């Protein structure tokens, strides 16, 4: 049975740093954990898979190589993303009373 | 050519400037497409400029309809009933913005040859010339060679 399609929208959690450092302790601990180099494939996979499973948002293959440090992972997971349609975006962009937008799609 | 084209006289819809200026444009219908390279500029205009234009011109109702289209269009309806349809097909955002602003600033009168660059409803203040202006009057109104 195919699971229902997942929404691509993702709002970063408020306790993002705490969750990330907990996962870092689980995977790898030392001071300045933000600079822990993700050069080991095993540890990189463990951390990224745990984060993806927890947050419902995974690092795309394009950015996977540039996620070189825990700081980079934190930046990627704190930048938000939205999946609303263009119609929804235009309608929610505070249209003035004299502007009407409709789709025949 | 002028002889092969209709012509009119310079005029305003309702003496548009005497009491108060009224924007003649009233409706702007943008037929755009979600897909299609022709309406890429129209899509960008709808995204970035149409809202600003709408709030700048509160007297104009703008209807943006996104439906499958090969030639995106803008239909401008003016107060006088004139309807002008323009193609925004393969036009950049700047070109579409200039076209829309021109439509907003343009009246609904037909874009045809204008016979005179001016129009006065009171051309004369001192009295239009007639042959008897600048002609002296004679005693008892006697025409030339009249005996009595």
């Amino acid at each position: 049975v195919c699971p229902p399609l997942r929404s691509r929208a993702y709002t970063p959690p408020e306790d993002l740093q705490s969750r990330l450092e907990s996962y870092v302790k689980e995977v790898f601990l030392p001071s300045n954990w933000q600079d822990i180099s993700l050069e080991d494939s095993r540890l990189k996979f463990n951390l990224l898979a745990h984060l993806a499973d927890d947050l419902g948002h995974v690092v795309p293959n394009s950015r996977l190589h540039q996620m070189c440090r825990v700081r980079d992972v934190l930046d990627f997971y704190n930048v938000p993303i939205q999946d609303r349609s263009k119609f929804d975006e235009l309608s929610a962009s505070n249209l003035p009373p004299n502007l009407k937008i409709t789709w025949s799609y | 050519t002028a002889r092969g084209t209709p012509s009119r006289f310079l005029a305003s819809v309702l003496h548009n400037g005497l009491g108060r200026y009224v924007q003649q444009l009233q409706r702007l219908s943008f037929s755009v497409s979600r897909d299609g390279a022709s309406s890429r500029g129209a899509r960008e205009f709808v995204e970035r400029e149409v809202i600003d234009f709408a709030r700048r011109n509160p007297g104009v109702v703008i209807y943006v309809n996104s439906r499958p289209c090969c030639v995106p269009r803008v239909v401008a309806e003016y107060l006088n009933g004139a309807v002008r349809e323009e193609s925004i097909h393969c036009k950049s955002v700047e070109e579409i913005s200039t076209l829309v602003q021109k439509l907003a600033d343009q009246s609904g009168l037909d874009v045809i040859r204008i016979r005179k660059p001016f129009h006065t409803d009171n051309p004369s203040i001192q009295g239009q010339w007639h042959p008897f202006t600048n002609k002296p009057t004679t005693f008892r109104g006697l025409r030339p060679r009249e005996v009595q």
